[PDB]
RNA sequence: GUUAAUGUAGCUUAAUACAAAGCAAAGCACUGAAAAUGCUUAGAUGGAUAUCCCAUAAACA
């Protein structure tokens, strides 16, 4: 059986790794919006100077 | 105007950071009521250790992910590139992208383009010349002629800044990982 | 009008609970990011020792949101657990 | 510098009063999966007044 003081001990590693996950997982998702932002403005950039060229990128 | 098309090839980490002991003992634990409950030569973990300074080989790092980048020459420019092709209307986006993977590296490396859609395109002026950054993953990659006389390099944004300056070609990292 | 494909991602690892551990742990990766999962199905052990291999259906991708989260698996991955990435029957 | 943006935490003109709120969202437990459920985790006025303001980033430049 655990002693309490490994509990706490194993109770301040789930903290920390928590910590670490939740971290990640903000920017995880930060990753997502910024790569999509890029891509969505990379669209937009091409789009001015010839549509056309993009008629066959969509495909 | 001038069409040039670009790839930005992206290179997966082979191996990620130690599990923390504390994990290793919980790990043992489970294994065991694992077994329990259960019902019904390899290479180099770093290939790096003899090369010291083989830049131009694929396998620069294999802890990290890797991005190609290679010296490319112009017509009136020569500087240090994300690895481009001159690309025509008629090639869609992933047809230019998969024509980079073996017109520069000429190299069995593989790749699968999913998305068309482009992730970045930056225009330099002096002559109006655009730039189109594509992305796409590797599950492995074969680089065959690790020593070629270009000046091609592996690294995904720490030489990204080195090499290219200008936010045209800096800001590449934007939509790297 | 295309989309990204339903593939599926076959968790092969010799221990059960880590593939199961994992198999969870990436649904939840799934779930965050948006990711339907249909189904969690198990396939028989592979007898020769046996290795233990757990399908997590992935459906729904886009350009961008591809390449972000097959590193994120690669990153993730705890100890000696293959990934896998195949289009669904 | 001229025009123009952008300055509570993913979202909100919730709020400046009696509170920086509500909402989105997380970890672990519970073992088909998910959800539900219990215990829990991380947070903001970069800043003012009844437009300046500096920072930031654009077309002018």
């Amino acid at each position: 059986e655990h002693s309490p003081e490994e509990s706490e001990r194993r109770a301040l590693l789930l903290k920390r790794w928590a910590l670490f996950k939740q971290q990640e997982h903000e920017m995880e998702r930060d990753a997502i919006r910024s790569m999509l932002e890029a891509q969505q403005e990379a669209l937009e950039e091409l789009k001015l100077e010839s549509a056309e060229l993009y008629a066959e990128a969509i495909k | 105007w001038r069409l040039s098309g670009a790839l930005c090839l992206q290179r997966p980490p082979l191996i990620t950071k130690a599990l923390t002991p504390l994990q290793e003992e919980m790990a043992g634990l489970l294994q065991q009521i694992e077994v329990e409950r259960s019902l019904y030569r390899p290479g180099a973990r770093e290939t790096e250790a003899d090369k010291k300074n083989d830049r131009t080989s694929l396998h620069r790092k294999l802890d990290r992910n890797l991005v190609l980048l290679v010296r490319e020459k112009l017509g009136d420019q020569d500087v240090w590139m994300l690895p481009q092709v001159e690309w025509q209307p008629g090639e869609t986006l992933r047809g230019t992208a998969e024509r980079i993977l073996a017109t520069l590296s000429e190299n069995n490396m593989e790749a699968k383009f999913l998305g068309n859609a482009p992730c970045g395109h930056y225009k330099f002026k002096f002559l109006g010349v655009k730039v189109f950054f594509f992305k796409a993953l590797l599950l492995t990659g074969d680089f065959v002629q690790a020593g070629k006389k270009s000046r091609h390099v592996w690294a995904s944004k720490e030489e990204l800044g080195d090499y290219l300056q200008p936010k045209y070609l800096a800001q590449v990292r934007r939509f790297l990982l | 009008d295309y989309e990204y494909g339903v593939l599926n991602i076959h968790l092969t690892a010799y221990d059960m609970s880590l593939a199961e551990s994992y198999a969870q742990y990436v649904h939840r990766l799934c779930n965050r990011l948006s990711i339907k999962v249909e189904e969690s199905y198990a396939m028989p052990t592979k007898t020769m020792l046996t290795t233990h291999e757990r399908v997590v259906q992935i459906s729904g991708l886009s350009a961008t949101f591809a390449e972000i989260f097959l590193e994120v698996l690669q990153s993730n991955l705890p100890e000696g657990v293959r990934l896998s990435v195949r289009e669904h029957t």
